């Protein structure tokens, strides 16, 4: 009667940490024959210990060896604590355990291969510990074993062949572990499993075609496997089968049309597992389907119809295949259909205007395709869509005024297809945009006012059309992230009010006819990290209150009006890998401050009114490779020595000036593919290191006459 | 038994440009 209670104390001594109740009521007291109300105790009629129940405490320790002396233990349930050390193979001696959890610990080594004498165990639960070495034969010999949870471990080794003995077995849940090898034929003899979750694991060989021996099946996911082979599957039985995930393995096959057999199947997903071949027909059978996702394989051939048929369908996601033909009609009479993502394949021909009749589709993703014809009017008629990706694509025609009007369009990228017309005033009227992406098209005419107003936007694309006049006014408040205007017409002074907008990384405004000057509110952005205003008709001087971006990356301003000097102010940008400054008047001197510039990779000066010399400074540029270009600047000196110092310096334009020197600095440069020098007035020789460039671009060392041969 | 149901595999989400 004692005894249970002696045990336990024992046992207690293996605890590194237990709850003040436990230490409280453990003890020995002369007046008390029994643990029966102890803190985590309840007993048996005969007032032996039934139940050990430790869950949720925070509990440091081992489980003694000990527990084996408790032959009445119905219950023992460690779970959720801080459980080290292993288990001990003496559990195998607690003749009466119904449940066994030792779930969320810090259970180590080997799982016992005693646990076989267990013949009233009904819940194993070892999941999430550090478990490992191979799983014992004995574990599915465990007679009547109705649930097994293996899941996060460091298991290795085959799932054992003794599998087939398990015929109580209902879910066996073995996922993140480290199992590999075939998965056993002797799987389809334990003929009760309905939950088998096998996914990631280490696992290898085919399917095994005796998993269709498993009538009850409810859950199967053999995904992020090494599996090969084909996948045979599907059959008379699986017709209680709801989820099959097979993701990410490498299969030689298709999709087994045999899948038509499985009348309960909520969602098929097969995501990169290597898939050739057609979709089949007999997926049109299913009723309760509500997700496809057949996407990342090398699938061939049309959709099929017959999956117009698949009434419940919500998902359906055939991405990233060989996927060719016209989008079927009958799509569109599904009414369930919130999700529709056909990108990265061949599809071409119209989306047929059922699809476009869509009161349930939310997102439309088609692009990288080569479908085509002109967007219906009856898209601004679809209420519920949000995301439209249609790029690059064939689309032609214009944008339908109203898109936007029956609300909440959220992404629209149109990106590279044939779109002609203005851009629709309403595409924010719903006051959800993130996206605007017309990049790429025939379009021409002004940025709508409206579309200023709209402050959700993210990422605004419109380079690359006809577009002209003058840009909006943008606001506080304003979420532009990501803005690229290049290759427009757009003319006028770049809108102050951009510089408002605090969380703008990257502005491209490039080939455009912006004039005037470069204001100074565009100091205010701190996120800035890239900026291109090349090309256009721009003004006057770089405001030193630029040198408040202290994120800018790349800095191109070139091919532009602007004149004065550079702002000393610029030391600060401390992450620039990239200067350009060409085909402007700017002057008072090449720039000193240059070095302080660590990350300096590219500096393109060229044709410039800067004067004076090529300062000592330049030398001292650690990370100078791709270009150095000083080129048509009205130089005057001669080489200084320390820009032998630019070892990593692969291109040099040093051509069009008053330079009147030796050239022999130049053998110091000693990653040196490319180099100009041209219309200088450059004394001597040419250096030796010149000369598989110089047999090939012999151009290059023109204007100089007083060059000579070795 | 016990918890929650394991999810599907969800693929790539859509990008945009
Ligand atoms: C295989 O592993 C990948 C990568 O971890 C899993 O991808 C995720 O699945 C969840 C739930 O479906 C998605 O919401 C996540 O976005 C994905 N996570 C990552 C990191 O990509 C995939 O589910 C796994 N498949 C199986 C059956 O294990
Ligand atoms: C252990 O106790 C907790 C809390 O009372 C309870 O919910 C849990 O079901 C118990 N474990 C078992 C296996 O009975
Ligand atoms: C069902 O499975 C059988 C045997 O595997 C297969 O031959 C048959 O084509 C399948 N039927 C359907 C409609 O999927
Ligand atoms: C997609 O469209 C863009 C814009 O026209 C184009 O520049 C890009 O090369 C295209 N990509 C592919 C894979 O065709
Ligand atoms: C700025 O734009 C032009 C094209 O418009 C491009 O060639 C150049 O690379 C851009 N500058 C930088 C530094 O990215």
């Amino acid at each position: 009667l004692n005894s249970d209670g002696l045990t336990l104390l024992s046992l207690l001594k293996h605890l590194d940490r237990v709850p003040p109740q436990v230490t409280s009521t453990w003890k020995i007291n002369a007046s008390e024959a029994t643990p029966c109300n102890w803190f985590g105790i309840t007993c048996d009629d005969s007032k032996n210990v039934a139940s050990l129940n430790f869950t949720r405490s925070r509990v440091s320790g081992q489980l003694g060896p000990e527990i084996g002396e408790l032959k009445s233990l119905q219950i023992l349930d460690l779970s959720t604590n801080n459980f080290s050390g292993t288990i001990p193979s003496t559990l195998g001696n607690c003749t009466k355990l119904a449940t066994l959890d030792l779930s969320e610990n810090g259970f180590s080594d080997k799982i016992p291969d005693t646990l076989d004498s267990l013949k009233r165990l009904e819940v194993l639960y070892l999941y999430i510990n550090f478990l490992t070495g191979e799983l014992p034969e004995s574990l599915f010999r465990i007679p009547k074993l109705q649930v097994l949870y293996l899941d996060y471990n460091n298991l290795t080794g085959p799932i054992p062949q003794s599998i087939g003995d398990a015929k109580e077995l209902v879910e066996l849940s073995m996922y993140a572990n480290q199992f590999s090898g075939n998965i056993p034929e002797s799987i389809g003899n334990s003929s009760s499993l309905q939950i088998l979750y096998l996914h990631r694991n280490k696992l290898v060989g085919s399917l095994p075609e005796s998993l269709n021996l498993l009538g009850n099946l409810t859950t199967l996911f053999v995904g992020n496997n090494s599996l090969q082979g084909p996948v045979r599957f599907g059959s008379p039985n699986c017709k209680n089968l709801l989820t099959l995930d097979l993701s990410y393995n490498e299969f030689e096959g298709g999709v087994p049309p045999a899948l038509g057999n499985c009348s309960s199947l909520d969602a098929l997903v097969i995501v990169s597992g290597n898939l050739s071949g057609t979709i089949p027909s007999s997926l049109g059978m299913l009723k309760n389907l509500t997700i496809l996702n057949l996407s990342e394989n090398r699938l061939s051939g049309s959709i099929p119809a017959e999956l117009g048929n698949c009434s419940s369908l919500n998902l359906l996601k055939l991405n990233d295949n060989q996927l060719v033909g016209g989008i079927p009609s009958a799509l569109g009479k599904l009414r369930k259909l919130e999700s529709l993502e056909l990108f990265e394949n061949r599809f071409s021909g119209e989306i047929p205007i059922e699809i476009w009749k869509s009161q349930s589709l939310t997102q439309l993703l088609v692009y990288q395709n080569n479908l085509t014809g002109e967007l219906p009017v009856e898209m601004t008629e679809m209420k519920k869509l949000k995301i439209a990706t249609l790029f690059n694509n064939s689309f032609y025609g214009a944008i339908p005024p109203g898109l936007g009007v029956n609300s909440s369009l959220e992404e629209v990228d149109f990106i590279g297809n044939k779109l002609t017309g203005e851009i629709p005033p309403n595409l924010c009227h719903g006051r959800k945009l993130r996206i605007l992406n017309l990049g790429s098209n025939l379009l021409h005419g002004t940025i709508p006012a409206s579309i200023g107003h709209c402050k959700t936007i993210r990422r605004f694309i419109l380079r690359e059309n006809n577009l002209s006049g003058l840009l909006p006014e943008f606001s506080q408040d304003h979420s532009l992230s990501f803005l690229d205007f290049n290759s427009n017409n757009f003319e006028g002074p770049i809108p102050g009010s951009l510089g408002s907008c605090k969380n703008l990384s990257s502005i491209n405004l490039s080939r455009n006819r912006f004039t005037g000057q470069i204001p100074p509110q565009l100091g205010n952005l701190q996120n800035l990290g890239y900026m291109n205003l090349s090309r256009n008709l721009l003004e006057g001087s770089l405001p030193a209150q630029l040198s408040n971006c202290v994120s800018l990356e790349r800095f191109d301003v070139g091919f532009n009006s602007l004149n004065g000097s550079v702002p000393s102010n610029f030391s600060n940008w401390k992450g620039l890998t990239t200067l350009v400054l060409s085909e402007n008047r700017f002057s008072g001197g090449i720039p000193q401050f240059l070095p302080e510039l660590k990350k300096l990779s590219t500096l393109q000066i060229a044709r410039n009114a800067f004067g004076g010399e090529i300062p000592s400074s330049i030398g001292l540029i650690e990370d100078l490779i791709y270009d150095l270009d000083l080129s048509g600047n009205g130089l005057t000196g001669e080489i200084p020595a320390k820009l032998g110092d630019l070892i990593k310096l692969t291109r040099l334009n040093i051509s069009n000036n008053n330079l009147t020197g030796s050239l022999s600095v130049l053998k110091g440069l000693t990653s040196l593919l490319h180099v100009d020098v041209s219309n200088n007035q450059f004394t001597g020789p040419i250096p030796d290191n010149l000369e598989g460039q110089l047999l090939s671009e012999p151009s290059s060392f023109s204007g100089n006459p007083n060059l000579c041969i070795p | 038994k016990q918890r929650g149901k394991e999810k599907v595999s969800s693929g790539r989400p859509g990008q945009h440009n």
